[PDB]
RNA sequence: UUUAAAAAUUUUAAAAUAAUU
């Protein structure tokens, strides 16, 4: 799936699209390797059900590296996610995906 | 070859468990399974893991390969003591096919 | 309210009856584990009634 | 996002450990062989969860 | 790409697979070997090279 | 909550538990070295007196 | 004029069916029986869900 | 060798030793797109092949 | 041992088949790799879905 | 020549059968089911209910 | 400590869980008796010395 | 095997579904008694020999 | 590092967690 | 209590994998392992 | 005297992916 992403002024698509397709993880966020089987559905099912098994490790990773904030949001804590995710290219493949 | 791959799988997957001995417990040479967050002595695999678990603070619980681990030996455990499986075979003895 | 009224009395008559095995360890073997345990204390007991 | 779970207990086998099914899923490839033999190959009609028009 | 990582662990199992590497894998040696002896001498590799038209 | 929660093994036998759970208490003798430090301990006074 | 509107509305509100990959498995019963709404210990005062909702 | 040179990170990644991340997908696909064929049958000669 | 393969033998049509076009190695090979398995298990049907694929 | 039962036999009588209730075995399901709503009965054993 | 290496008795705090669990108690209702006491107690095997 | 053979009697678990689907239970509740023996009267390892 | 456990902020000291 | 862990550690060395602290390094290979002088002083030392 | 069952309909017309006759 990277072979087929980049052709031409150049467009790519991040790997956050092809996880929205329905294609599952292996590694992210400092996690254990291949904890994700592929029958998690696509889309925002697959992805609020990839998210919910690891939030507590993915909002400690975020206030691991730099991303704190004073905002006590009910899913992620204190972590500003709205920083990370627009850096880290979650939102970006994850609303190209749905074009 | 292929039957001695699947064996070994079939191995790893099923032995998940010590034995089945029948004796009074033991704290010392009782199997007791000890655990190291608190001192105390499990007499089960699932047992012990259950007590690692409650240690770990509900809420905040993530995937790991310990939570896959604990969850194949409590499905294998149901499927050691059904009594179907466990009175059951494939290939016919001499006795039986006398 | 009257389902609250009822709802306590059911847990207060659940709880009342707990399988528990504490008490009757309390009872039985504790003492018999304390009077085994005690002769080899290094500070023996200090106890007034 | 505003509802969390709780993973308890594994669910009873519904499917016999020693029973083949479909050639390749077997203990070699076990994640398809544990969720295969935990949930059950499929044998009822459950279409349409609300389709409702 | 794939195959450069080697093998893989397997967090049920609890082992590597044994799944030979891309040395005991004949139908790449074939791909390599027609290949060769088609371009021999020339600088090209590609025995015909796929396009839109 | 200790009180309320209590359970025992699957099927203990008290006596084959205790006897195999008291064992090294006993074989680790060292209270009988205590008794010679009170010696002491009354012979220093006397003699200080 | 029958049939209360608020199951058609939903309906059409959000879309989530059966993935692909399910089709094999016995889902049916995983929802009706393995997926619990009343939580481990009992009630909590957050899961609570309104009689009309 | 060659292929380990260019994208050992997109390796690590996909192999379940490294976290994956954007950064390495996007270089690994650059690496893609900026490659010949010619590369690939090189890359192909490198394989020491078993009897 | 009572459900044992009782259709008819397809031993002499695939012969001639395999020698029609030159491969009777192969054919050889596979009708007396396929006779050493006599239990109904995963190594079977795995073997089944390998020469078939 | 014989062979015993757990349970009563009576041959039928119809050879294209149609429900009925009269045997021992539904019997025994209606007194499990009528102690069942006795034990269910009284609030001595169910309280919080 | 020793009294931990001698006792059979294994304190495990999900008898009160799976009691307060079979209580009946209707939803449209602002208290619960069965929640209240869950928080209070907190059965928890993290200190029970 | 035989017996299942020669019987002309089939088994469907629909029967006691269907049975079970007509009793009116609460949505306000914490206990659903026609829910909980549909759960509990699947057996396990789907063997009904 | 202490972690809540109702929206898994994390904090870096026991009374700041309490 | 519920301590976390954070940053530094990552050695998985049994599947060379790496982890997010040693804490977490330390519970994953033992998860490998598992399946598969004042007065007051001298009184009390006393 | 308070609570609650809520509807399981279709064959859903077209456009993309995959399987088949
Ligand atoms: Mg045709
Ligand atoms: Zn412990
Ligand atoms: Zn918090
Ligand atoms: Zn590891």
């Amino acid at each position: 799936c990277c072979a087929f992403s980049r052709q031409r002024g150049y467009l790519q698509y991040p790997m956050w699209s092809f996880v929205y397709w329905g294609l599952p993880l292996v590694k992210v966020f400092g996690s254990d390797p291949w904890i994700f089987s592929w029958y998690m559905p696509t889309g925002d099912l697959g992805m609020y059900s990839w998210i919910s098994l690891i939030r507590p490790l993915m909002t400690r990773w975020m206030v691991a590296n730099g991303y704190v904030t004073d905002k006590c949001s009910p899913v992620f804590g204190n972590a500003d996610y709205r920083k990370c995710f627009n850096e880290l290219k979650l939102y970006q493949g994850y609303y190209m995906a749905q074009l | 070859p292929m039957s001695t791959r699947i064996a070994e799988a079939t191995s790893a997957i099923v032995s998940k468990h010590p034995a089945r001995v029948g004796l009074p417990p033991t704290a010392s040479s009782g199997h007791g399974y000890q655990c190291h967050v608190c001192s105390a002595v499990l007499f089960s695999p699932l047992d012990l893991d259950a007590h690692v678990a409650s240690h770990g603070l509900h809420g905040n619980m993530t995937l790991t390969s310990s939570e896959i681990q604990r969850h194949i030996t409590e499905f294998i455990s149901s499927w050691q003591n059904h009594p179907i499986v466990q009175v059951s075979a494939d290939v016919e003895n001499r006795k039986t096919a006398q | 309210t009257q389902s609250l009224v009822s709802s306590m009395r059911g847990t207060l008559g659940k709880l009342k009856l707990i399988k528990s095995m504490t008490p009757m360890y309390l009872q039985q073997l504790a003492p018999v584990e304390l009077a085994v345990i005690a002769p080899m204390l290094p500070f023996p007991p200090f106890q007034v009634p | 996002l505003l509802v969390k779970w709780r993973m308890c207990e594994a669910r009873e086998p519904s499917v016999d450990l020693r029973l083949p099914l479909c050639a390749g899923i077997d203990p070699l490839n076990s994640d398809p062989f544990l969720k295969m033999v935990s949930v059950g190959p499929m044998l009822q009609s459950t279409r349409k969860y609300f389709a409702q028009t | 790409v794939a195959e450069a990582g080697g093998s893989l662990y397997d967090p049920v199992l609890q082992k590597y697979d044994e799944i030979p590497g891309l040395s005991h894998n004949c139908p790449l040696w074939c791909f390599r070997e027609i290949c060769r002896h088609i371009s021999g001498p020339l600088p090209d590799r590609a025995p015909y090279l796929y396009l839109s038209a | 909550v200790a009180l309320l929660s209590g359970k025992y093994p699957p099927d203990l036998v008290t006596n084959v538990w205790y006897a195999d759970a008291i064992y090294p208490m006993y074989a680790d003798t060292e209270v009988f070295s205590n008794l010679q430090r009170d010696v002491i301990t009354c012979e220093a006074v006397q003699t200080l007196v | 004029m029958l049939q209360d509107v608020n199951t058609v509305q939903l309906a059409r509100v959000v879309n989530l069916a059966v993935p692909d990959t399910w089709m094999s498995l016995d889902f049916d019963t995983m929802f009706k029986h393995h997926v619990k709404l009343l939580p481990k210990d009992g009630r909590h005062l957050n899961t609570d869900i309104p009689p009309r909702m | 060798s060659m292929i380990l040179t260019q994208f050992g990170p997109f390796i690590e990644s996909i192999s379940g030793i490294t976290d994956q991340s954007n950064d390495v997908f996007e270089n690994a696909a650059k690496a893609f797109s900026m490659f010949t064929r010619s590369d690939v049958y090189k890359a192909l000669d490198e394989i020491p092949f078993s009897e | 041992t009572k459900y044992a393969r009782s259709a008819p033998s397809n031993d002499k049509k695939a012969r001639e088949l395999g020698e029609k076009y030159g491969l009777s190695s192969v054919v050889s090979e596979l009708r007396r790799r396929t006779k050493t398995y006599s239990k109904h298990d995963f190594t079977s049907v795995r073997y089944i879905r390998d020469a078939m694929a | 020549e014989v062979l015993l039962l757990p349970i009563d036999h009576q041959p039928a009588n119809v050879t294209t059968p149609t429900l009925d209730f009269t045997n021992e075995l539904t019997n025994w399901r209606a007194r499990v089911c009528e102690l069942m709503k006795n034990l269910v009965d009284n609030q001595r054993y169910q309280p919080g209910w | 400590v020793l009294l931990q290496r001698i006792s059979p008795l294994q304190i495990d705090p999900t008898i009160i869980s799976n009691t307060m669990s079979t209580v009946s108690e209707s939803t449209t209702q602002t208290l619960s008796p069965a929640s209240s006491i869950l928080g209070k107690l907190r059965p928890s095997n993290s200190d029970f010395s």
